[PDB]
This record gives structure tokens, sequence and C-alpha cells, in this order.
């Protein structure tokens, strides 16, 4: 939650030195740099102003002619940024210290083909995207116990975000759980898609769904657990064809409910045959392709169930992905 | 500037002229009041409305009761055709001292309310009161007559 | 003045609030006619700040000021009224009306410097260390300019600035 | 404590928005959605009414109802399902004087006008000016000659914004 | 209104305002009473009682206060002021909450 | 059209009852059609001696106040 | 409504409610008449309100003199917030001045001037070449 | 270096000048 955006403005170039013929320096150019220790929004509020301008390169004297260019900026941003325009389009990505990247060039000196005049710079306007998502996203509906599976699987961490799961090996995996996941996806995609954008970065998707199933209100359609693995798989479909190439795994959670059982049998039923029950859905529900599962298991935040079976099952399928690759 | 232009300068200063007695310190001369006023206006004509038409009227305290309740209290009167009606006691001052009920000037004393009807409901009017027992009746008049919480008392008995 | 008396007699507490005496101008001022208490008894260039007499009847016991709108004056002798009692408080001829202390506070051991027609606060003053050349020499304010029209009987006018 | 809540007849939700309101103050959402549907059940679905909840320190409640929305009168009279998109640059809504009456007869009988014992001409006057906020436009004398056009035109403009 | 609210009533039991309305120094005591009856410190405790009662006997202006611990206060609001009388209450009212306390 | 002109379906809320048909304007009292239809009447068009210029007044003073405090 | 446009004493109010008061002297042309015109265009409504021209067309101005006079039914506030950026521009030292304050300072400066109780006045002095002070004196200083 | 006049130079300047107009008024017989 930190997209930026930044106005760029190129230096004009240096006036020439018409009677001898002299050129005027060329005016500064506009570069974005990769450091760390600082965010995004400390670069915001360094700089409330958000824009940025060059040096003017100098004119043409006598004593030296062919002027030196003017001073350039540079703008510091984080590790893991991923500069764009104004149109959406990248830029570029910054991913180590040290990246540059040029943005706006300066304006062309006082040649004799533009009269000697200090041709202007360029102006243009830039987003900022401070987010290389970690390996493993969580995705659920609200109240899905998300926040309380985070809660559970870290050692000590606020359930109203990122955490790490620890193992033996003092290998920690990096886990995001993504609150708002549905705030009106298909109808505000204004909101609800920038979760979507964040978690595009990640390795593994962890789709955790209630077993008791989801509904907003009484006078809201209810919709069961493989009703939501359907809408998720639509919404995913129409955000990024992309994205469902990543390995995704499933949590049922609330495993201590009474008919929690039976309730994941007849998940576990719809799942092996789904192609029975897709024509209850209306062709703008239905995805254009199912998302297999690697693993589906059942764990209860509250009462500590499989949680670390589940880690165990994310730690080898993540090992078995960088074996593959 | 040369020293005798700057001579020549300072001697030909403005010096302010200083009356005998300050304009402030001596007494002020009897001045015309405002010509009129919009509210004020408004107002002594509504009570004189009020006085006239309206027979009965209590004068009491206005406590800094809560509004639902002020409002509940106000429709219980309503039942009975009670009006609650507040004026500004600067503005009351003014025309209670000259009019035929200048004894009942000292009764308007702060955040007071008067109750008043064309019908005498003083039984009914006392009763509905009596509910909040911290709200003190100061006073009153029935056909322009004074009275006080005991006389109301009496002529509801 | 009125004073608040409280007993305490079989648990129960009575505070009654009673009348020693109350102060009043006196009657017939010389020159009823004027608007302030100043003009009406005719002191106007009449007082200094050492008038403790005329200075205490318009403080609090607190030394505190009273209002102008409950003193009745003029907002120029209100003005000049304030100063003289800052003067006289700093120069100590007040010495009944002291801040109220809060209990448990007892004032350390300071500096006791006589001072008298001290314009400005004794905490808020720079020291001058650089005097300057005799034309635009800084010079040591002393009394007030609010008090620059009182009657002098000397040729020389008050020195505001020593 | 008194909390108001506009809440659609016969239609109680023990989920959001009053849900966690009630459960804060430990009032029994179930109870009350109970209560308000049985009182309710006379009164047509999806009418939003007024419901004045009063708590006491006992976890004890009791529900009260208040008349139907001016606006939804408005809307419903004038039959315009969705209010203009702006205000005082088109209309959307067109109801009668008489029409005004009809609402405001019905209306006066709630708990405000109760409590203010108001004569029926300044109720209308509130709710000729509430239905110019709703952007419906009141006409002294009207006939369905004219107002099968505007219908028309609205439905058209409804039909251009969907 | 507000510092008396802030104290609350927590050892208050009841109070009674007497007065003369044909009287000119009974302003400071109905400043009392409202202050009193102010809806923000009655709501602190709905226990307390508040209880004003007009005479015609031309007798001076008190209020009595008992209190839980059985203490009883009396303010002559005949010449004194609306915030001097506020200020003894809540002083007493301080008093008896530590008392209790 | 037709329908909203005979009848009212606002007025009546009972699902049994049915919608209260329109009354000529003749039947209605005549205070009924004395009422602003239009734009509310200015300052100037108010006379002095009414509550409702004292009233507007104030709401002038508080728009006022409240435009002045946004740039605060 | 709208100003007239221009081609490449007067300070007491005469018709308008407002005004711009310069507090310098200075210089005007056409390209700040024109601009000053367009702004005023832009920044005003024909409907309600007029504004007037006082000085002559394509031009020296002097201090205190009235260029830009604003009428209707107006408060001061309501012009105030374009009249003082109309003065920023003015390529002199320049405010939004209403004659609630201008005519007040006026008439104090006049009657201060005419109860001055100096016998030895500087007009005086000169023209009567006491002290010999003309010796150190302009020759337009006389008069000046 | 500034110089500001005096008091005493101020009665100096306005006795001259009352001799001076003295004069003007001798010298219109
Ligand atoms: N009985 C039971 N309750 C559970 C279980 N998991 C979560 N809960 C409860 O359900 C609620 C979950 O709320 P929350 O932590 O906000 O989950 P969330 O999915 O992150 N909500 P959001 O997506 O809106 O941020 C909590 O009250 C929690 O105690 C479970 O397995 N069993
Ligand atoms: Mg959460
Ligand atoms: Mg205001």
């Amino acid at each position: 939650i930190d997209k930026l955006r930044l106005f760029t403005r190129g230096g004009s170039g240096g006036m020439g030195y018409p009677r001898l013929g002299g050129e005027g320096g060329k005016g500064g150019d506009v570069w974005v740099v990769a450091q760390n220790r600082m965010t995004l929004k400390q670069l915001k509020d360094r700089y409330p102003r958000k824009r940025f301008v060059a040096g003017v390169g100098a004119n043409s004297k006598i004593s030296a002619l062919k002027g030196s260019k003017g001073k350039d900026c540079e703008i510091p941003v984080p590790v893991g940024i991923s500069v764009t325009d104004e149109n959406g389009k990248i830029i570029g990505e910054l991913n180590k210290e040290n990246d540059r990247i040029l943005v706006a060039q300066g304006g062309l000196g006082g040649k004799l083909l533009t009269n000697f005049l200090p041709l202007k710079g360029q102006k243009r306007i830039i987003h900022l995207d401070l987010k290389l998502i970690a390996d493993v996203g969580l995705v659920g509906f609200p109240n899905a116990g998300k926040s309380s599976l985070l809660s559970c699987v870290s050692h000590a961490k606020p359930a109203i975000e990122l955490g790490k799961i620890m193992y033996s090996d003092f290998k920690q995996i990096s886990v995001a759980d993504l609150p708002g996941l549905i705030e009106g996806a298909h109808m505000n995609k204004g909101m609800g898609h920038k979760f979507l954008k964040h978690i595009e970065r990640t390795r593994q998707l962890l789709f955790v769904v209630d077993i008791s199933g989801f509904q907003l209100s009484s006078h809201t359609q209810y919709r069961t657990a493989f009703e939501t693995i359907i809408l998720l798989t639509k919404e995913l479909e129409l955000y990024k064809e992309e994205l469902q190439t990543k390995p995704a795994l499933l949590a049922v959670n609330k495993m201590d409910l009474p008919d929690a059982q039976d309730k994941f049998h007849e998940l576990m039923s719809q799942l092996q045959n789904p192609k029975d029950f897709l024509h209850l859905f209306e062709k703008n529900m239905i995805p254009e392709r199912t998302v297999e599962f690697q693993h589906i298991i059942p764990i209860s935040a509250v009462t500590g169930e499989g949680i670390e079976e589940l880690k165990n099952c994310i730690r080898k399928s993540l090992d078995e992905q960088a074996n593959q690759e | 500037m040369h020293f005798q232009r700057q001579k020549l300068m300072a001697v030909t200063e403005y010096i302010p002229p200083k009356p005998a007695i300050h304009p402030s310190c001596l007494p002020s001369p009897p001045s015309p009041p405002q010509e009129e006023i919009g509210l004020i206006r408004l107002l002594r004509r509504e009570i004189a409305a009020v006085f006239q038409d309206n027979r009965m009227i209590a004068v009491c305290q206005n406590v800094a009761l809560s509004a639902e309740d002020k409002l509940l209290m106000r429709h219980q009167l309503r039942k009975h055709k009670i009006l609650m009606k507040v004026f500004p006691n600067q503005v009351l001052k003014p025309f209670l001292e000259d009019s035929k009920y200048q004894n009942l000037l000292p009764l308007f004393v702060g955040h007071n309310m008067l109750l008043v009807s064309e019908e005498p409901k003083v039984k009914e009017m006392v009763r509905i009161l009596r509910t909040v027992p911290f709200l003190p009746l100061l006073g009153g008049c029935i056909d322009d007559t004074i009275l006080s919480r005991q006389g109301f008392i009496n002529y509801s008995k | 003045f009125r004073e608040v008396v409280e007993t305490q007699e079989g648990k129960t507490t009575i505070i009654e609030g009673r009348i020693t005496a109350t102060p009043k101008e006196s009657p017939n001022p010389p020159n009823p006619s004027g608007q302030c208490p100043i003009c009406r008894w005719n002191l106007k260039h009449k007082y200094n700040y050492d008038d403790v007499l005329l200075l205490s009847q318009f403080i609090r016991p607190h030394g505190g000021m009273l209002p102008r709108k409950i003193t009745g004056l003029c907002q120029e002798e209100h003005r000049k009224i304030e100063e003289c009692v800052k003067m006289a408080h700093r120069a100590g001829l007040l010495p009944n009306h002291r801040p109220r202390l809060p209990e448990g506070v007892v004032p350390k051991s300071k500096p006791q410097l006589n001072r008298y027609l001290t314009r400005w606060a004794p905490g808020s003053v720079k020291p001058i260390y650089k005097k300057g050349p005799r034309w635009n020499r800084v010079r040591m304010p002393v009394g007030s300019p609010l008090l620059r029209d009182n009657v002098c009987y000397s040729r020389t006018p008050w020195k505001l600035y020593h | 404590a008194m909390p108001g809540p506009p809440l659609g007849p016969v239609l109680g939700q023990r989920g959001v928005s009053i849900n966690q309101f009630c459960k804060e103050f430990n009032e029994r959402t179930k109870d009350i959605k109970e209560g308000i549907p049985l009182p309710t059940k006379i009164l047509v679905k999806p009418d939003r009414t007024f419901e004045i909840k009063i708590g006491q320190p006992t976890v004890s409640y009791f529900l009260k109802a208040a008349a139907g929305i001016e606006k939804g009168a408005r809307q419903t009279g004038k039959e315009v399902a969705g209010l203009v998109t702006l205000k005082h640059v088109y209309e959307i809504a067109r109801i009668k004087a008489q029409d005004e009456a009809f609402a405001l007869q019905d209306v006066p009988l709630s708990s405000v006008v109760r409590s203010i014992i108001g004569s029926a001409r300044s109720l209308g006057i509130r709710v000729v000016k509430d239905l110019s906020s709703e952007e419906l436009a009141a006409f002294q004398k009207e006939r369905a000659i004219f107002l099968a056009a505007q219908k028309e035109a609205d439905l058209a403009a409804q039909e251009e914004a969907a | 209104a507000a510092a008396l609210a802030r104290l609350g009533l927590r050892p208050v039991k009841q109070v009674r305002v007497q007065f003369c309305p044909f009287e000119k120094n009974v302003e400071s005591t109905r400043t009392f009473l409202q202050t009193v009856s102010s809806e923000k410190v009655r709501s602190t405790n709905l226990n307390c009682s508040v209880i004003a009662d007009v005479r015609h006997d031309g007798s001076e202006p008190c209020v009595d206060v008992l209190f839980g611990d059985g203490h009883r206060l009396i303010m002559r609001g005949a010449h004194l002021t609306a915030l001097e009388m506020l200020t003894a209450f809540a002083s007493h009212i301080r008093a008896r909450d530590a008392a209790g306390s | 059209a037709t329908k909203r002109l005979f009848g009212a379906t606002r007025t009546w809320a009972g699902w049994g009852a049915w919608e209260l048909l329109n009354p000529a304007t003749s039947g209605r009292l005549l205070a009924r059609d004395y009422a602003k239809k239009p734009v509310m009447k200015g300052a100037k068009s108010g006379k002095g001696a009414v509550t409702s210029e004292a009233l507007k007044d104030p709401d002038v003073c508080t728009d006022p106040v409240q435009l002045t405090t946004y740039a605060m | 409504a709208l100003l007239p446009a221009s081609a490449g004493a007067t300070e007491f109010t005469e018709g308008n409610f407002a005004i711009l008061a310069l507090g310098g002297g200075y210089l005007h042309w056409g390209h700040f008449e024109m601009m000053r015109l367009t702004i005023n265009r832009s920044m005003d409504p024909k409907n309600m309100f007029a504004i007037w021209r006082v000085p002559a067309p394509f031009t020296p101005v002097k201090a205190g003199r009235l260029v830009v006079e604003m009428g209707g039914r107006c408060e001061f506030e309501e012009v105030q917030g374009f009249l003082d950026q109309v003065a920023h521009k003015l390529p002199f030292a320049a405010k939004a001045v209403s004659r609630g304050t201008l005519e007040k300072m006026r008439k104090d400066q006049e009657e201060r001037e005419r109860n001055n109780q100096n016998p030895w006045t500087f007009e005086r002095i000169a023209t009567a070449n006491m002290l010999g002070i003309r010796k150190v004196l302009s020759p337009y200083d006389l008069t000046h | 270096r500034p110089r500001f006049v005096s008091l005493r130079a101020k009665q100096n300047m306005i006795r001259r000048l009352e001799i001076e107009a003295e004069n003007h008024y001798w010298l219109s017989m």
C-alpha cells in the first residue's frame, strides 16, 4: 500500500554562441537510483513536492565552448522498485542497490540548427511500486481466518501483513497475509485489484477457505466452500491468467465445527468431481480453467490442529519447486 | 541632507493640538440610541401578544436537562395545550420594567422558561411538572394576578 | 469584605458567607461628572508605581488584576494601572499579595536584588555585551512609556532610557 | 442510552450493520430482530423504518418504531426507483401538493411531530424542501397528460444512466 | 457542569435546594441548582437524587447535601458565589470519596 | 403515468391496504396551495419583522463562519 | 460590465464601492492594460458586477491614484480575493481598498493637516527666505 | 556619522525666526 507518483522534467540545454558558433551544454538528465535503508514514504516526506528537475546546461562562453552538461538529478528509491509510466507501462525494475535508470532526458544545447537556443528537455510522470512479494501469499475471504492462521503459525504476531514460518534448520519461509482480498473485487477493481497486483509477485499461493461456507448478508447468496473456491478461481482468471501457473495449496479452516467433518467430506467429493456441479454456476462464474491443488488440508486455528503438517507440506512443495527449477 | 536643512525639517514638524480636557474623560453628551432592531422589536411584539392572549403563565428555571427529556415534557404539556417559550432576560427586563407585570422582573434571572396557556390548566401542568421534582416553580400569573407556587397549588386544588 | 467560614459539629459541616466591611466608593466625589474613577477623583497624571494605597484597590488578594469590565475603568488608565501593578510587584511593594504557593513547595535560596521601576520581567532580559557606538548606543529601559504624560514638576522630562 | 437506526421493515439482520453495535451494548441481536420482524409484519417489507432502542443497565432493550422515510414517500409517490444523480440541475420525480398533504397527514403522527405539536403547514414546507433535495419538483396543479411525458423522459434518463 | 460531571457522583445520595424567587439574591443558588441538575453530572449516578423546593416564607437560600456516608453539608447561597459553592461542593465530594474508598 | 396520477402508492404502507386515490383541488384546504414551491425567499424579499428573516441571517452567519474555518 | 479594450487627482470614489489603490508612482503600458483587462474579465461576472477604469489610454500614475474601480451588490471579501491578486500583479505597490477605510483615512489626514498648530511652516520659511535657508535649498523646492 | 538636533538648538532657531518675523513687520510701513 505505497504506490507512488512523481513528476520529472529534464533541464533545458545551454544557450549557444552565435558569432563564434559555440554549442551550449546539454540539459541535466533525470535518473532514479536504488539505495537501501529508505522507503517510499521516507522519500515522500523528505520531498513533499514530488517534483524533480535536473541542472541546466551551461551556456557557450568564449573561454570555453561546447559547454559542460548540467548537473543531473538522482532520485533515491528502495530496492525491489518497479518504475512505470503514467500509462502503467513498466519503465524498469530496480532489484539491487546502485541500479540506475534514466527516466527523463535533458534538452539539447544551443546548436546552429536550433538558432543557438537551448532546446527544452523532457516532461514525464513516473509511478513507483515498492512491492516485491514474499514466497507464500495467503488468499482468503473476509473472516476466513487468514489473520488467525497467521497468528497461530507465527510464534507471536498481531492478527489485526507479513510474517515468517520458522523451521528447525533455522530456515524462514516468508508468508504474506493479505487483508481485503474481497473488497467488492468483482465490482471494485480500483482497490481490491492492488491486492492482486501485490500477490502476483508470489511463488506459491495458499487459499484459506472456511468449512462453514460464507455469506455477506442474510439477503446475499449463501456460497459454500466449493463455491468460494470457484469464485476465487474465476477472480484469478479474470485478473491474470498467468497467476494460476503458480502452485496453489488449499486449507479448509474452522475444523472445530460439529459439521466440519461432513462438510469437508462433501467438499472433497466436489473436488473429486467438479464437472458434475459446474453447471450450477452461470457462464460468467465458470472459470476458463480449473486450478489443481497439490495438497488440501483441514486445519483449525483455535485448537492448533494440522499447522505443523501444513508448514511441512509448504516446505516440501517449495523444495520440490526448487529442485524442478 | 545638509545639517541646516535637517534642522529646518526638524523645526517645521507637525505638532498635534492638545485639548484642555480629554474627550474620553469629559462627560459624554447624550446621544440618540439605535433607530430600530429586527430581532428585539419582534421579541417585544411576541411577548406582548403572548401576555395579552394567554391567561395562565408559569415562569420557571430551565435546568440543563437532556433534550430528549425536555421534548418529552414539552409534548406532555402540549397534550394539555401548554406552550413553552423562552426569551432573553436582557430583552425581557426592558419590557417588564415598564408594564403591568413590573413586579415579575426579579423572577427573570438566568435561563428561564414560561409555560403559557389560554386555558388555565394549572392542575395538569403541576401534575406534569411533578415528574421531575428538581424543577422549581419559581412564579406564575393567572388573570393578571401575581402568584407563587403555593398559590398555584391552591388554585389547582 | 466577604468571608466564608466553616464549622464542623456532630460530623456535620456548615459553611456560611458573611460580610464584615463591604468596600464602596466614598460619597460626593470631587468631580462626579467624570467617566472613569480617575477622572472623577481628578487623579489623571497624578499617580506613580509606588502609590500602593491607590494601586491595591484594583488588585486581587493574590496579586492578580481585576477586569476592566468589573472596575469600570477606561482602556488607557487600565493599562497604566496594570503596568504600575507589575512594577510595584517587581519592586516588592505588595508583600501581602504573594502568589498562592501549592502545598509542599518551598522556594529555594535565591539572590535578593533590590530593584525598582523595572519595565520588563527579570527572567527575559539579555545582558548588553555590545553597547555600540555613541550615535547608535543601546539604552537601558527605565519606567514605562505609558507614564510619559504624567505631571513633572521639574524642567527635565522623565528619562525612560538610561 | 438511545440508539436510532434505519432498518428495513421485516428484514432485520443479525449481521451488519447493527450487529456489532448491539453486541457492544450486549443487547440481544436475535431477540431484537425477532421483535422487529413481529412488529413490522404488518408493515411492507424493504420499507426503511426508524428504530429507536433504549438501553437499560441490565441489558434490557425496548424497541420503538417511527414512521417511514419522507424520501421513500416521495420516491414511491412519484414512481422513481432511485433519486437523481444531481440536485437543481435535473428533476428526477414529480409530486403534487395534494400528495404532500396526504404524506404529511400520516407523518405528523410520528415521535418528532408529536413532540413538536406543529401545524401541518410547517410539515408540508419541510416535506417540500426535502423533495427539493431529492430533486422531486412539486407543482400546484398536475395532470397525466404531461406526467406521462415526464415519466417517459425520466425513464429514458435512467436507461442512459444504467 | 463539566468539572462536576468529571468528578461524577460517587458518595452523593441526596441534594435539596431551597431559595426565594421573589428575592434578588438567588441567582447564585439558581446557577448551582442548574449545575447540579445538569444531565452530564446526573447521568454519572442515577441513584443520587436532586430536588428543588420553593417557599415564600422569605427565608435564606440554602442547599443541603446528604451523602451515603451519613455526612451532611449545608451551603448558604445568600452571599456565596456559584463558583465558590461549586468548588466547596466538589472538594467535599472528593473528601467523601477518599474517606469511603 | 396513469397509475401515478390516479392513485398514490406511497401513502398506503400496508400490503392489505389499497393506494389512496387523489382528491380534487377544491376539497383540499387553501393553505396547502400557498407554499413556496420555488426557491426560498431571499433576505431582501423577507421582511425585517419576521422570524424567518432572523433565522436566515443566523444560517448565513453560520455558513460564513464555516467557510472561513474551512481554510483555517 | 467588462472593461473596454485598450489600444497601444482621480483619487476619490465616484461610482464604485471598492478600488485598487497604488502606494507608489509607476508607468503603465498597453501590455499591462490588456493583461489586467483580461484577468478582470476572466475573474468577473457580467450579470451582477461592473468594473471601471480611471487612467487614460496609452501612462504615468502617481501615488494614491485609483486605476481600477469595482461596483455592484457585493461585500469587501467577495472582491478582495481577486483585487489583491490584481494589485500584486500591478507593476507597483498596490492594494485592494475599501471606501469605508479610505475616506476615513483621507478625512483624518485633512483634519490633522488643518489642525496643525506649528507657528513656523516650511512653505513660510522658504518663501520668506528666513535664516537665509535658501542658500541650502533646491530652486524647485520653493514650490515643490 | 548621523547628526540630530537638540532642544536648545530648537529654541535658538525659533527665537531667530521670531526676530526675523518682527523685522518683516517693521519693514512694512
Ligand atoms: N471456532 C473457530 N473460530 C475461528 C477459527 N479461525 C478463526 N476463528 C475466529 O474467527 C475470527 C477470524 O477473524 P479474523 O482474524 O479477522 O480473520 P480474517 O480472515 O483475517 N478476517 P479479514 O480477511 O477481514 O481480515 C476470529 O473471531 C477468530 O477467533 C477456527 O478454526 N475455529
Ligand atoms: Mg484479518
Ligand atoms: Mg458564526
